[PDB]
DNA sequence: CGTCTGCCCGCTATGAGCGTTGCATTTATCAGGGTTCTGGTCCACAGTAT
DNA sequence: ATACTGTGGACCAGAACCCTGATAAATGCAACGCTCATAGCGGGCAGACG
């Protein structure tokens, strides 16, 4: 509800050229930087190592939300979407008149005149219908999510009194059903415009037919963006009706409506609408940009993305007897565990941290690893047996799979963190030296020798000298050890 | 369905669904198949399924039966799994478990019937009562339904009455208690019964869960064995021990009664076949029998154990 | 709709020592014990008295659907029910191979459409059956609604895998034709189960012959313990050849298929009945008993009359109130309850906070009128006056 | 479960596992014609707003609804005309679905309980029950006998209005006149302008406004 | 003896429950092609006759 | 010690199949039609007086 009053910017294309619904949204000329500014992560110090275990996990437990790094196909679907979300208002000019006065215009003046020719292709919907199919486990829906908020949803214009809603989102959920999709629309609209639409639209007495006719009335009263339907993998064939008239139902809808639409899917729906896919026929549109895990070789060496990703989420391990390289090995293993699939790599390391802070050494080994695929990736075997077959067929079947419940299981794994008796022989120097801001010299030498000997000297020089920096500190306390 | 019945000890998984129908008063066999599995297209096979875990959902809250005791257990694919190879072993179940049919008979490429040979329904005249005495219900059981030897391993031949699975390809047929089962005086050959007896126990035999020896193990295998005690001469195959000790231990009305005649005069010959360089599956009956014929006094698993190690 | 894990007992009657259904119930109790179980009451507490008049009226309205009280026959109708639902299952134990012989045969009648077609010989059925027989408004349904309420319904095992339901009950149809006794079967055993029996057997359109049956064999795919048949008067309302079928079909199903069942009716359905078991007959409750006043009668004033939420009231309890009682209700135990109830209502409502005679008068006089036409015979008691009407004691 | 265990072992001597539905009561309200028994419904029944729809559970809550009896008397009017009366509170097409000319009365009576329980139904006003009296309706104690196997319908306590000419014909047995005065029976009456020999404070308050 | 003005009763009108029937529906029947299958082929290779 | 012959492994190619689409016929099944029982009704007959 971001009711900004427009403010009209000035774009030099001639094809955006004094439109009122186009000039509301931010400008593009530096968008480049902005797409890739779409990077966040958590901030981490030093300090953080030394608190209490149950601390330390429940920072672990923070990172999965709050980390994203784009890699190479976010760009592009970005650039697509703008375009699909920009090139959408050539059609609707409100100022100059619509597409039916312009045909009926320009077959008045070919016929008489000379005007010679006039081509009546008109536009094929708006944009093409983009189709992003890709297997689960992929990172879709949180690209989405934060790709399309960056445009503000509702402008409210001031000579008009109309709303300019500039992006929607309807989603299924478990054994839906075809009307379902329909009572969705206009049952979401309220929540973007705050209206009862439900109330006078939503009866269940409707045909399908009303329910689409009525969409057509109100998505061309209100200025609309796009509609983003997503998780099509959730529906079930069946209980709807026909399956090969789905694509009917669809294609009615993208005729009909008239904005921009894009669907997303698994390859295990992508057999309602391979008819059309097949065929190069202009007007089935429907493209698709494949979405493909993260391959580890480019040109018979290591992909950049692969070690790019890892060397940044590898920078945010916590551990106590952490070395600062990463070794050769476990980048070698882990890809082979997990193939690649992006939600499930972060989801291994998460785990490990967990169950090395209680096993034992807080280290970082491919038998850990290995355990923790046998432990908490049961129902995930078969699909990654089955990308790693490589046959098509075999990916398809088990597509859609996905580990239930990691959130309670993360739960137990703390509260299993919080009951434990003995100590390490960290914590035990922690706790007998006083860690306030001396701390940091003792951790950043402690493994160039024993700190038995250290304990005591790096007292001996503070109290000599209580009014110190930590950047003379270091030369002094280097100086009387090597005495 | 809420009350599926749990299947007894060594039975096929056919008469379980079978008994599933028969104790609800189903008699519409569309409605049988209906309930069972949703689909009106469903087929009905003795022997090597399809379709399997829609019948273990049922039995779930059971904790026990899942799908690869059902498979291993409830059916006659362990005569299959060790002897053609160990790859399509380990994808049949994944091929199995789910919707696909006619890819099931066309993989393990053993099954090339043509005309239903032997599949008319068959029952044994002791069994059946012992069955009644200790449970009170009839059904049909894997030591009946071997796929070559119409003969029960313990006792007797099975008593053949005029109807096919090919009559009615939609339907599944329970034993009848009132169905008069009438004797007949036994006619039986020994060496087949023999035969039977030692086949036996590697229906339920745990460790033919993963042991497949491959082809050209079992190529080597078959030219040591023969190597061993003299069946080879250099180079060169003899012909004539071969053939003596199988018609030692089997007499010809036998091979006949399992069409497998022996062609010493013409070139091509199934024995000669076996000891030549293996490319193609191999049933079951030509292992067994040359197993038999070479070595007397050594059981099937333990068999497998030997050709399997070296 | 509870389901519950089972977890066997180890009984001691020798007859009981292999069944898994009959070791799954919960232990019966003896007579000492059972009268106190049964007993419930509503919590009260003085901390309501000095409240507000809306809050306090709602809750003197709750009075009659929380208060229950054991009279003398309840206690031998909870252990006649608990003996004639044990007695069920030992004809039909799943361990030694007896249900499998009960279920075959069911099959063979729905083949050809006979009850009598048997097929084992060997097989023997157990059952036993009752009425109960009682004036109407004497509370005969909350009864079987709470001796039967031990028992949970349905009780899964894990050996087997059957889905026992212990008890069901049914109301036949106000026409009283004879498919939709058929076609109410599946559906209580329809909701109690969280099942679709209907859509499969009831919309296929058969013969009564054939649905007769299907219930039969139904009822034993499952371990069925007791089919109650309540409101059986509309039996006699419907058309000629139904009247003596399905007062076979229920002995039928008794000496054959092995369900107990058990039938309460109305004083006026038994003319069908005698037309041509152990009967109860349940009476209204009267004060003189033989040459001195009634025990019971006195007790349950008592109790009924603690439950007041009156701000001023007598807290002992005056004879003149007892024989008001039972000389406006004659002891039918609806009547009582909702006078009582109505009165101290009326007394909370006018400002005067605390029930006498008078207002119990007025209350009964001027609310209760399509009620005392009946009343008069009752309280004339002149045998051929009170013979006429129905649903009175004959 | 654990009350179950509790008692198999012994320690618990007693629980109560589940109890049926024994909440459904009745009352009758009779006044001569012309007294406003239905003006003084509506306006009383107005202050409760009939659908209530819940965010944290997925029902909605139809506090109340009024079906008025035919024109010429019998029960599958009435049948129907609680569907009719139904689908236009919601949105919904009860009637076409349901409603079908196939269906005996006693499905019908079978098949409201699961829509009175899908929506937790509070009250049903039956009114103008005059017209019942003396019909085509198949006989006088068989259409009783619908009013009290109208008890299996889940609660739903039920109010039936009707002239003085309802009672005496309607009521005149002992097992269905106990379920009409369930709760009282209102009886209704004109004004009566002398008291005691005192003029009524009512009749002159009314007069006088 | 007309007529008369209200009675009846064989009748008409109508609810309630069940039973065919055309209708859509599924099922069953026939021509055809190309494909994997297995039958038959052969050819270098290894071991003996001159 | 090399030409002659068996021989095992690798190899062409016709053939049973068998899968699928186009078309006619048997058929189960909601869709009215029918039947049965039940309650009120207006022309007809006995009646009866001035
Ligand atoms: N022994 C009792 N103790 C306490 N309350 C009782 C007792 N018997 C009956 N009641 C009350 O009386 C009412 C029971 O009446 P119902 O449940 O309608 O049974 P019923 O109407 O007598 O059965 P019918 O007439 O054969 S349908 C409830 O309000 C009970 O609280
Ligand atoms: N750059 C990233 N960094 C961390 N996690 C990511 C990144 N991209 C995607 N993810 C993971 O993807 C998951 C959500 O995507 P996903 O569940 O596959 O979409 P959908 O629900 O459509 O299948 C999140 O749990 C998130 O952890
Ligand atoms: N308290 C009142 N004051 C004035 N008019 C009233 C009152 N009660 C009822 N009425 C009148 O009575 C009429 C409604 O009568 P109604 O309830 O339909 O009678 P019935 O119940 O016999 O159908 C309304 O027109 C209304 O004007
Ligand atoms: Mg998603
Ligand atoms: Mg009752
Ligand atoms: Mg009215
Ligand atoms: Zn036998």
């Amino acid at each position: 509800a971001t009711r900004i009053q427009a403010v009209y910017r000035d774009t030099g294309v001639e094809a955006y050229r004094d439109n009122p619904f186009i000039e509301a949204l931010p400008p593009l000329q530096e968008s480049v930087n902005s797409a890739a500014s779409l990077k966040s992560s958590l901030q981490l110090t030093s300090s953080d190592l030394q608190k209490s275990r149950v601390i330390r996990a429940h920072t672990i437990c923070r990172i999965p939300d709050d980390y994203f790094q784009p890699l190479g196909t976010h760009l592009l679907l970005s650039e697509r979407i703008s375009v699909m979300i920009r090139g959408g208002y050539v059609g609707r000019n409100p100022k100059t008149g619509d597409l039916q006065k312009h045909l009926q215009n320009g077959y008045e003046r070919v016929q008489t005149g000379e005007l010679e020719t006039f081509r009546f292709e008109e536009a094929r919907s708006t944009a093409q219908s983009l189709l992003l199919i890709g297997c689960s486990g992929s990172g879709k829906t949180t690209s989405l999510h934060r790709i399309l908020a960056t445009y503000p949803q509702v402008i409210y214009h001031r000579e008009l009194n109309v709303e300019q809603v500039v992006y929607l989102k309807i989603d299924c959920s478990h054994n839906g059903s075809l009307k379902e999709i329909c009572l969705n629309f206009f049952r979401a609209l309220d929540r973007a415009l705050g209206s009862n639409y439900e109330r006078r639209y939503g009866l269940k007495r409707h045909g399908i037919e009303t329910m689409l006719a009525l969409m057509s009335q109100i998505a061309n009263a209100h200025a609309l963006g796009l509609l983003v339907i997503d998780e099509i993998q959730h529906l079930s064939r069946s209980r709807s009706g026909g399956s090969q008239e789905m694509l009917n139902f669809f294609v009615t809808m993208v005729n009909i409506i008239g904005v921009p639409v894009m669907l997303i899917g698994t390859p295990k729906a992508r057999e309602i609408f391979e008819a059309d896919l097949r065929s190069a026929r202009r007007g089935a549109g429907f493209g698709a940009i494949f979405w493909d895990p993260i391959q580890q070789t480019q040109r018979g060496k290591p992909n950049q993305e692969w070690i790019a990703f890892t060397d940044n989420l590898w920078q945010l391990q916590l551990l106590q007897r952490k070395d600062a390289l990463l070794s050769d090995e476990v980048r070698d293993v882990w890809y082979e565990l997990s193939q690649g699939v992006m939600d499930i790599v972060v989801k291994l390391f998460v785990l490990a941290q967990l169950r090395a802070l209680a096993l034992g050494n807080e280290r970082i080994t491919a038998g850990l690893l290995r355990q923790v695929y046998q432990d908490e990736l049961k129902p995930v075997h078969p699909m990654l047996e089955a990308l790693r077959s490589g046959i098509p067929e075999r990916i398809a079947r088990y597509s859609d799979l996905v580990v239930p419940e990691i959130d309670k299981r993360l739960i137990q794994l703390q509260l299993d963190i919080a009951a434990i008796q003995e100590q390490t022989p960290e914590e035990k120097a922690l706790q007998e030296l006083d860690t306030e801001d001396q701390r940091h010299l003792y951790l950043m030498l402690k493994e160039d020798y024993d700190s038995s000997l250290l304990i005591p000297t790096i007292k001996k020089a503070f109290s000599q000298n209580p009014t110190m920096t930590r950047q003379k500190l270091l030369p002094l306390v280097l100086q009387w050890l090597m005495e | 369905m809420r009350n599926f019945p749990v299947p007894y000890s060594n039975e096929l998984i056919y008469s379980t669904i079978a008994r599933a129908g028969v104790y609800q008063g189903i008699v519409s066999p569309k409605q049988l198949l209906d309930e069972v599995y949703g689909n009106r297209k469903v087929v009905a096979t003795l022997g090597l399924p399809s379709h399997l875990g829609v019948i273990a959902r049922h039995l779930h809250q059971t904790g026990r039966y899942a799908v690869q005791q059902l498979i291993y257990e409830h059916t006659l694919f362990p005569l299959y799994a060790p002897f053609v190879g160990k790859e399509r072993r380990d994808e049949a179940i994944r091929l199995m478990e789910y919707q696909a049919q006619g890819a099931v008979h066309l993989m393990l490429g053993v099954a090339a019937s043509r005309v239903k040979s032997d599949n008319r329904f068959r029952y044994c005249p002791d069994c059946v009562a012992l069955q009644l005495n200790r449970y009170g219900e009839a059904f049909w059981q894997r030591d009946w339904y071997l796929p070559a030897l119409p003969y029960c391993p313990k006792h007797g031949a099975l008593v053949f009455f005029d109807r096919a699975v090919d009559d009615h390809r939609h339907q599944f047929w329970a034993l009848g208690h009132t169905e008069l089962l009438s004797d007949y005086p036994k006619d039986s050959l020994s060496q087949l019964t023999a035969l039977a007896a030692y086949i036996a126990p590697l229906l339920d035999a745990p460790r033919a869960q993963e042991l497949s020896p491959s082809l050209e193990q079992w190529t080597l295998f078959y030219q040591r064995l023969a190597q061993d005690l003299g069946l080879t001469k250099s180079k060169h195959i003899r012909h004539d021990l071969v053939a003596e000790r199988v018609r030692q231990t089997f007499s010809d009305e036998a091979l006949e009664k399992l069409d497998l005649k022996l062609a010493e005069n013409k070139d091509t010959c199934w024995l000669k076949s076996i000891f030549r360089k293996h490319r193609k599956a191999f049933s079951y009956l030509q292992h067994s029998i040359v197993w038999q014929a070479l070595l007397p006094k050594l059981t099937v698993i333990e068999a497998l154990q030997q050709a399997s190690a070296l």
